[PDB]
C-alpha cells in the first residue's frame, strides 16, 4: 500500500491495512486536516477508508 | 510404468524448491574490518533548559508570557508565592507593564539571544591534543531550544577524522551548565522538568539531530568517558527487505539525503503548513515563523494532537546505508579535593559553584574497528537452476540436453509420422 | 578396472558428507523486524532494605529479634554503643520486655505491614502522558522483602502496549526510598549491606522476578533514562541444541509456563519441603510458612548450604521462546537548584531530604525494533540426497534410475541364467 | 552445432563459480554454549594519581622536581600562590635545599614507595563469600603509576574459577582512594587531570594491562555492579582474514603469548632502546631504567613524538584466540544515612571523609554463558568440484567418466587412425 | 543423562557425568537430603554414584 | 607488504602502501630514528620510500 502523505508517495508497513483521508477530527477549538496510513476505519462523515493504492488525493 | 512414478517425486521436490525461492530468505554476515581511517561522528549537545532567566526583557514577557509558562493569561505573576526573594524581586520588576509600550517581536530573534551562548558554556574544547575553539560548533535548532553541533560537515568545513584509539584521541569538552539561570519553577505544568544536565546525541553527519527521542544524558559533576564503536548497516530492497534505495529525489523537500530521522521532521513540517501556515523555529522550510499570539490558537494544539494519537502518524522506511554508534558509558567524579581551589580561581567562580555546574564530556573511539552487518539474498535465480539439477541428475538422469535434443526428436513426429 | 577406482573416491566423499550430517551444524540469522506494536516489559522494583524501622513492635522484636539481626540470643541490645541517641532511645523503649506478653506471630503478616508500602514510596507514576496510579502494581515477594511489579499481566489486568519511541512514551516514576527508616547497622554480620538504592529488573511477563541475581541498580538523586531494545530468541531442540520444548506439563508445580528463572525457584521450594516442611515467604507452594523459632534450626542452614556448595545444585535447561531486554543507562542529576524549593514545599519535606531520597526512573523503548536471533538446522535430511547426487552425477554419471532399473536387470540373472 | 553453444553457457557459469572461490567469502556463526565452568577475568585497577604527597622527600624533590611537575627548572616553587596553607607549609619545608646533600636515585625505587600501597587502599576483598586478602594482588607497572592486578595467573598462583551467576559470586572490593594525598595542582600543564577515581580494566590473563587506552572508570561514593559476559572470538588466517596464527615465536621479545595489546608495548620498548638506551619503569626489558636528568633530553621527546604522529606508528594484527568481555554498569549510592556512623567508627576516619573516598567495586558473571563468534570459510576446495557438477549434470549431461573414458577414446585416434 | 530431582525428570548438561543420591552430608547440626546431577563421586556410606539413567528413586 | 620494525617482520594493513626508513625527522633538539609502514613518501634526504618487501634493513 503506497498512498499519499501531503504530496509524497510513501509505502506503509506490511502489517498495516487500508489508509485514509480526513478533513475533520476537531479535538479542540479547531478543524484538523489529517491524512496517513491506518489500521482501523471509523467512517462517519469523511473518513474515506479506501483500501486502494494512491486513493488519498 | 515407473518413470511416471519418479517424475512426481521430482515434481514435489521441484515445487518446494521453487517455493523456497519465493520466500526470499536471507542470512546476515558480521565482519570486523580493521580499518585505518575513521570519520568522527557529529556530536550535538543541548542544555536541558530552553531560555535563560537573566536575559529576558519586558516585551518578551508581555508578548509570550504564557508561552514562557511564567505569566497569567490576564498578565500577572500567577503563583508568585514562597519561591524565592531574589528571583521574585527581579521578576515583578521586569513584569511591571506600567505604561510599557510593546515592540516588534520575532521568535527566531528571541531564541538567538535568550538561549545559551556557547562562548560562556564552553571552557575548553580539545581534539587529539590540539586546541579546539568556539567557532567549530554549527548552531542548530531543535525542540529543547538552542543546540550546538560539533563536526557538522556542512557550511564549508570538512569532516574531521581520527586515526588512533584510546581516551586521549577525541573530544574533551569541559562544559558548564549554569544552574543559576534556569527558569523558576514555582508553577506546575505538564511539561515541567526538574532535571539539570546535558542531553548529547552521537550520530552520523547526514541525519539532522533528534535530541527529543534519541539522546542520552550526562550528569553535572561527573566526567563521563563515552566510548564508541562504529557500526555499518546494509539492508536490502523489497521484496527481500525494505529500503528507500532510490535516492534521486525521494522526500528531500528541505534536506539532501534520506534518513529515518529526517523523515519525521519533514513530515511534521508538511503537516503543520497544511493547517495554519506556521512553522516553529525548529522546523526547516520557507513559510514564516509565526507570531506568538497565533501560536496559541493553531500551532499549539495541531502539534499536541501529534503527541496524543498513540500512533506514529507519519510512517516511512529506513534507508540502507545506516551507520549507528554503540556507546558504553562510565563515570569519574570531577571536582577533586586537590583540584577544587584551582578551578574556582581560574574561571573566577565560587567553590560550591564548581561541584554543581561543571561537566566534562570525553568521547573517543575505543578500537579502530568497523562492525558491518549486511543482508544478502540467500536463494538467487542463478542458484535455482543449479539446484534444479541435483535431483534430475539423481532421479531420472536426464539432462536438459536430452530435453534440448527432444526438440530434434519432434521433427520425426509431426513431419514424417503424420 | 577403473570403475572400482572411482567408486572409492565416491565412497570417501559420501562418508564425510553423511558424517557432516551427524555433526548437526547450525547457522544463526539476525533480522530487524520494524514492528508496529510492542508489549511493554514488566518492570519490578525493590528497595534495598527489608523491614522499615518505625513499624516494628515489641512482640516482633521478641519473636524474631535474631532474624532481624538486631537483638541478642539472650534477648538484649548486643552492641548498643556509639550509634545514635534518637535511634537508641526508641530501640530500648520497644525492647523493654518488662512483663511484655507475647502474641500470635505470622511471618507473612509481618512482611505485609513492615515492608515498604507503595502509597508513600511512589509519588508520580506515568504512562505516555496519562496518569498512572498506585493500584497498578501487583505485589510480589522475593528475597529482598516486599517488592512491586508494574505491568504484571496476571490477576485480570491485560498486558499494556506501546506504539511510539522516545523518552516521553514509557514509565516516569518519581520514587522515594526513605533512607531515614532503614535498619540501624551498628552491629556487624555477613549479610550487611551499606548501600541505599533501588534494584530494578526488566523482564517479560512469564518469568517470575529474580532480583537477587539479575537486576541492576539505580542510585538516588539521579534520574536515569533506561533505554530498551526487545530481543527474541529461538533455540533448537536436541540433538541440535537444547530445549524444554515439550510444554504440556514439564515442571510447572506452582506456575504455568516454563522459564530458566522459574526452574530455580521451583527447585528451591521442592528441596526445602523435603527437609523440614517449611517454606519462606518468597517460596510459592502450599506447605505453611513456618514459625520463626523453627527457622533457626532447619530452614536457615538448609538454604545456607545452597549458597556454599560452589555449584548450581539444581540444573535445568533454557526454553526456546526467550525474550531478553538489552539496556543502556544514562544519568541526569535531578534536584536542581531551581527546582529545590518546589519539591520540598509540594511533598511537605525538608530541603536536604530532597537531594538524598528522590529517584526518577524513566524506562522507554528507543526504536520500535525487534532483534530476532534464531537457530536453524544447516544440513537437513532433504539436503542429504540432494548433495549425495552432485558427485555421482560427476564421478560415475549413474543416476539412481540406473540403480532402479538394476533391479529389473536382476530378473535376467536369478531366473533365466541359473 | 548446438553442443558448442551450450559449452559457452557452461564456461560462463564455471568461470564465475571459480572466481567466487577467489573472493574467499566467509559467514559467521553465533552460539550460546551453556557452560558449567568459567575462568575469572583478571581485574586490574589503578588510582588516577601517580605519586602520593605525604611520602616524598627532599632528594626526590631535588632530583625530579620537574618530572613531578611541582618545581621550577631553577629549583623553586614556581606558582606557590593562593593554593593552600597546610599544603604550602609542608611544601617549602621539604623544598628548602639549604645545604641538602643529594643521594643516589633510582626511579624504580621511587615508584615502589611513593605510589599507593594496597594495604591501606583496600579494606575488604571478597570472593564468593570466602575472605580474600591483600597478597593476592600481583603488582604491575603501567603509565598511571603503580597498579595492581587480581587473578593474574603468573608467579605460581593458579587461575581462579567461578561456577555460579548472580551478584554474590564475584569480587566485592571496598577500596579507598585517599583524595587528601593527591598532588597539589596550583600549576597548569598539558597533562593536568582534575579527576579523582579508579580506572579498572577487565581482560583475560594473557594480555598485559593497558589502562591508558582501554579502561573505564568508577566514581567514588558509588557502589557499581559491573556485570560481565565472556565472549570468544576465532578469526581466520589470510587470505581469508588476518591472524598471527603462527605462535612458535612471533614477536615475544619480553612476553610469552601474542596479543594486540602486547604488540604495542613491545613496539614502544624496541623503539626507545634504539634512541637513547633508556626505558621507562612501565617498559619490560633488560636495558637500565635511566636517570631522571637523562629523561629530559632523550626519553621525554622520543615518546612525545609518538603521541603527535597522528598515526599508529607501529602496526600489527590481531590474534585469533581473542576473548573479550562485554560490560554493563549500574550505580548505587554507598554511604547510607543509616550506615554513616559505622564506617567512620570502624575504619577510624571522619564522617565527611566517608562520602568522598569510599568506592565499592562489584564484578560478577551474570549468566554462565559463552558467546562465541567465529569465522568459517564459505567456499572451500571440496565444494568447488561439488558445484562444478551441478551444471554439467544439467547442461550437457557429461560426467567426468565420459572425460575419463575419453582418454581411452584417444587410443584409437593417435595409434590406429594416423 | 536424565535422572530425577525431588520428583521431576531433568536432563543434565552434556559435560556432566553420573548423578547421585544422598540422605547424608550433615554439615551442621542437621542431616541433609540431597539429590542431583554431579561430576565427582565420593561414595563412603550412601552416595549412590550410579551412572545409569533414572537411577535416583 | 611485510617489512621490518626494529628487527621484527610485520605485515602491514592491506590498505597501506610502501614502507620506509629514516634516520632523521629532528622535531626537537634531537635526531630521531624511525622505521615503519606508511602511505605517503616525502623523500628529501633519507626517506627510503621503497615499495619492495623487506626493504628496510
Ligand atoms: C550506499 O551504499 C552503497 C552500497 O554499500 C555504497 O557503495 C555507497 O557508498 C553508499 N552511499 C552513501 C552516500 O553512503
Ligand atoms: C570575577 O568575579 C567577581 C565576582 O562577581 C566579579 O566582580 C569580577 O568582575 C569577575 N571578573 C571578571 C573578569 O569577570
Ligand atoms: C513459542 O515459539 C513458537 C515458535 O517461534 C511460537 O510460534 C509460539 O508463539 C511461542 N509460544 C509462546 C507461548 O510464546
Ligand atoms: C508536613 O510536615 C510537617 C513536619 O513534620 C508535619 O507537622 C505536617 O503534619 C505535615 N503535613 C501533612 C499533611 O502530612
Ligand atoms: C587457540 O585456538 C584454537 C582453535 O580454537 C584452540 O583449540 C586453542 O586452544 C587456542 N589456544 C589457546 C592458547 O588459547
Ligand atoms: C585513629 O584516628 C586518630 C585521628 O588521627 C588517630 O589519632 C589514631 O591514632 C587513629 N588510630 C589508629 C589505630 O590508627
Amino acid at each position: 500500500l503506497k498512498c499519499y502523505q501531503h504530496g509524497k508517495v510513501v509505502t506503509c508497513h506490511r502489517d498495516m491495512k487500508f489508509c485514509y483521508h480526513n478533513t475533520g477530527m476537531p479535538f479542540r477549538n479547531l478543524k484538523l486536516i489529517l491524512q496517513g496510513c491506518s489500521s482501523s476505519c471509523s467512517e462517519t462523515e469523511n473518513n474515506k477508508c479506501c483500501s486502494t493504492d494512491r486513493c488519498n488525493k | 510404468l515407473c518413470f511416471l512414478g519418479s517424475l512426481a517425486v521430482l515434481l514435489c521436490v521441484c515445487t518446494e524448491r521453487v517455493q523456497y525461492y519465493f520466500h526470499y530468505h536471507h542470512v546476515t554476515k558480521l565482519d570486523e574490518v580493521a580499518a585505518s581511517q575513521l570519520t568522527f561522528p557529529a556530536v550535538t549537545l543541548c542544555n536541558l533548559n530552553e531560555f535563560r532567566f537573566s536575559q529576558v526583557s519586558k516585551n518578551d514577557l508581555y508578548h509570550a508570557g504564557e508561552l514562557l509558562a511564567l505569566l497569567n493569561n490576564r498578565y500577572e505573576i500567577p503563583d508568585t508565592q514562597m519561591a524565592d526573594e531574589k528571583q521574585l524581586e527581579i521578576l515583578q520588576d521586569k513584569a511591571n507593564f506600567r505604561s510599557f509600550k510593546p515592540k516588534p517581536f520575532n521568535m527566531r530573534e528571541f531564541y538567538d539571544r535568550a538561549g545559551h551562548d556557547i562562548r560562556d558554556m564552553l571552557l575548553s574544547c580539545h581534539f587529539r591534543g590540539e586546541v579546539c575553539s568556539a567557532e567549530d560548533f554549527k548552531v542548530v535548532f531543535t525542540r529543547y531550544g538552542k543546540c550546538y553541533t560539533f563536526n557538522s560537515g556542512r557550511d564549508g568545513r570538512p569532516r574531521l577524522k581520527t586515526m588512533k584509539g584510546g581516551t586521549g584521541n577525541g573530544l574533551e569538552i569541559m562544559l558548564d551548565i549554569q544552574q543559576d539561570e534556569y527558569l523558576p519553577v514555582w508553577g506546575e505544568t505538564d511539561e515541567t522538568s526538574f532535571e539539570a544536565g546535558i542531553k548529547v546525541q552521537i550520530h552520523s553527519q547526514d541525519e539532522p539531530p533528534f535530541i527529543d527521542q534519541l539522546g542520552f544524558g550526562v550528569a553535572p559533576g561527573f566526567q563521563t568517558f563515552v566510548a564508541c564503536q562504529e557500526q555499518r548497516l546494509i539492508y536490502l530492497p523489497p521484496p527481500w527487505g525494505t529500503c528507500k534505495a532510490v535516492t534521486m529525489d525521494s522526500d528531500l523537500d528541505f534536506f539532501d539525503s534520506y534518513s529515518i530521522t529526517a523523515c519525521r521532521i519533514d513530515c511534521e513540517t508538511r503537516y503543520l503548513v497544511e493547517n495554519c501556515n506556521c512553522r516553529m523555529v525548529h522546523m526547516p522550510g520557507d513559510a514564516p515563523y509565526c507570531t506568538p499570539e497565533q501560536y496559541k490558537e493553531c500551532a499549539d494544539p495541531a502539534l499536541d494532537f501529534l503527541v496524543e494519537k498513540d500512533q506514529e502518524y507519519c510512517v516511512c522506511e529506513m534507508p540502507c546505508n545506516l551507520t549507528r554508534y554503540g556507546k558504553e558509558l562510565s563515570m569519574v567524579k570531577i571536582p577533586s579535593k586537590a583540584s577544587a581551589k584551582y578551578l574556582a580561581k581560574k574561571f573566577n567562580k565560587s567553590e560550591q559553584y564548581i561541584g554543581e555546574n561543571i561537566l566534562v564530556l570525553d568521547i573517543f573511539f575505543e578500537v579502530l574497528n568497523y562492525e558491518t552487518i549486511e543482508q544478502k539474498k540467500a536463494y538467487e535465480i542463478a542458484g535455482l537452476l543449479g539446484d534444479i539439477g541435483g535431483q534430475m541428475g539423481l532421479f531420472i538422469g536426464a539432462s536438459i540436453l536430452t530435453v534440448l535434443e527432444l526438440f530434434d526428436y519432434a521433427y520425426e513426429v509431426i513431419k514424417h509420422k503424420l
